[PDB]
């Protein structure tokens, strides 16, 4: 089953969520298996450029209005479900179906290149807000609770 | 603690030495655009580079020079008179076929690493750039052969600041790599994989190719009755990255921490 | 008489190519050197060191007229390359505008002010003293930019010698006026010849390029550390007050010999 | 009184057929144009001095170029007097009784024609303002004249 890889020491660096001193923040190389229902925290991101890295499937940005999502490491594995679709389910009944075009890096955090922001949790889907929308998720809720699944083409 | 410490100072160190490696970046593509925007090939070029690096010799610091010496670090030595690095051969990774710069479903996207067909190392993969000009008799034979100097240390020094990275890195994430150079179920061989497989972040590594890409792009833009840039230009700026700066840069990384497994 | 006037035209619209050529690669290179980082601790002497062990001599032609009593004057000190110390007159005064419209004048006079360095080896010197000092540039990188810089600029104003003498052949009947006019001093016949060769509005095509080439190629991207400040005003001023100048200096002189074929 | 230059060997280049310089004959260069008056005659043309239309090189006064509906000048050497005139207007009569302030951004370069940094055209005459589209357009004049009598004088303030 799937285990930590490691932790790394916090750095606030200078960010501004932000990676704190006194702790240690955990990496993941896996995430949890991946069912016909696999249970996932829902984030909400913007991959529009500006002001975060291309997405790792495309080298490109997506603008907000773009149903895109990043998966953790374990999920993301190593690329398999690149341009590829998902559907997403929230709790409320509303379903969407979302391409993945990035990556949500549970392998390294707090350092300059990531903000000094923490590393991805390993069950994480990580949205755009077009994604929540469909999904008729209040977006300052910051997460929820979600089902997904790979999806057909 | 203390070493809570000197984890920090590390991170600190591995930031302030990932800023100095994105630096490169710029430089190596305008002195490329530089010397292909100038005109062909000299007579003799390649001749008059190694002579160049001969007359010219600037010796590497006395850190890497003594790392060079030791058997981990001679592997990239190069021959007298070229400069650390340029003779590195990486092994072939990737298939005959690998799309290199456009999306591939269900893979992604700028896979690192030499094909078969690929030059083996730098020195060879420039040294076919400049071969595919025609030789020309109106080139500044001294601006050409200046501009191939310039790119040769550019790219060795880039690669370079792979050891003080992978030294900040090995204190920065010190469990994680012991955890692969104490393990006594793995070859020497093995380690060295798993310690590529611990070094390595493609996601990173798109993030600079798509930045690569756009520069190379942006940066070739032609202005009024300029002569064009030759075929493949961009294209080769590109593959200096992705199968040469990157992965040499990595290796030269977990050859590093290999050399310092007696810190576990 | 037509048929080698036809030839020199054709030949001098070939040249004028290869000068226009240089263009972005001195661009490129400065941005190179610029975006590389600050100067290494005695940067400057390892230029002429440099310059020194790899000594490229130039071609027999250039040589030979560099042998000549107008050629010598472009001849510089060694290890560096021709042209490089050539010092022209200051012809601007101090608060003369160089990059924007002047009403009733024009824009980008050529040409020193008597602020400005005395010639391209004391302007690049003191590009390169502007910097900061740095412990993290490459030694080995920075000076081998500084030194393609120096032989670009130098090949690039030394092509006035040839396209001065297809010149010559194209206007013959323009430039044996002046050099055949015995009432005229060496040194009128020079003025003369230098303002037939100038032609303002041909300097306004090259500098406004060569400000857009500056402004598109210091183009910033993610995550990039900014370029020095002045960086791009320096460019402009190296072909404003330097290369542009020089290289009608360098056919005035390449000309002003040439009665007996008149 | 103003007298030509010299005069340079017609080459044809790549050009089309503005018109080219030609084969087989000299074009005179000139330094100088006629005096100015006050009422100066002098042949108005027309010309483009946009960007994409590759009639010509960046305008001398400025360095830029100008739009169609820019109501925008280039005169002859020697009017157009070492740049006294950049960014001034001149004031244009035409025969027909209309007039139009224009300002001065380019030279009409006599001294220097018939190659490549001219697309092979001949030197500037001596005595031309070039205007833009919306000068004659502002003089109700046919553009497909080419080239009109008219009077132009400096608008001083």
């Amino acid at each position: 089953t799937c285990q930590p890889s490691g932790s790394i020491q916090g750095r606030s660096g200078n960010c501004n969520e932000c990676c704190k001193n006194g702790r240690r923040y955990t990496t993941y190389g896996c995430s949890p298996p991946v069912t016909g229902s696999t249970r996932a925290v829902l984030t909400l991101n913007s991959f529009a450029e500006g002001g975060g890295g291309a997405a790792a499937c495309t080298g490109k940005f997506y603008d907000d209005s773009k149903k895109v999502v990043a998966l953790s490491t374990g999920w993301y594995n190593g690329g398999s479900r690149c341009r590829k679709h998902i559907m997403i389910h929230a709790g409320n009944g509303n379903s969407v179906s979302a391409l993945v075009v990035d990556e949500c890096d549970s392998t390294v955090g707090c350092d300059k290149d990531h903000n000094f922001e923490p590393p991805c949790r390993n069950n994480i889907v990580d949205g755009s807000p077009a994604v929540w929308d469909a999904l008729g998720l209040n977006k300052d809720d910051g997460q929820a609770q979600i089902t997904w699944s790979d999806e057909l083409e | 603690g203390k070493s809570e410490a000197a984890e920090i100072e590390a991170g600190d160190r591995l930031d302030a030495l990932r800023d100095q490696l994105q630096r490169y970046e710029t430089p190596i593509i305008q002195t490329i655009l530089a010397r292909s925007a100038l005109g062909g090939r000299a007579p003799s070029e390649q001749d008059e580079v190694r002579a160049a690096l001969s007359r010219n010799a600037f010796e590497p610091s006395e850190v890497i020079s003594e790392w060079l010496q030791t058997e981990s670090g001679a592997r990239f030595r190069s021959t007298r008179p070229l400069p650390p690095a340029v003779e590195f051969i990486t092994p072939v990774v990737l298939s005959r076929d690998t799309v290199l710069d456009k999306p591939v479903v269900g893979k992604g996207i700028f896979p690192i690493g030499r094909r078969p067909q690929d030059p083996t190392n730098m020195d060879e993969f420039l040294d076919t750039s400049l071969l595919s000009l025609n030789q020309s008799s109106t080139v500044d034979l001294a601006s050409a052969v200046s501009l191939d100097v310039s790119l040769l240390h550019l790219v060795s020094a880039r690669v370079l600041l792979g050891y003080p990275i992978a030294l900040a890195k090995f204190d920065w994430l010190h469990d994680n790599f012991c955890h692969i150079l104490t393990n006594t179920t793995l070859s020497k061989s093995q380690k060295l994989a798993n310690i590529i497989q611990q070094l390595t972040d493609h996601k990173q590594e798109v993030n600079v190719l798509s930045r690569v890409e756009q520069k190379s792009k942006s940066l070739s833009h032609l202005f009024r009755n300029d002569i064009p840039y030759p075929p493949h230009t961009q294209d080769r700026i590109l593959r200096l990255f992705q199968a040469y700066l990157i992965p040499i840069t990595t290796q030269i990384e977990a050859a590093a921490i290999l050399d310092h497994a007696n810190k576990c």
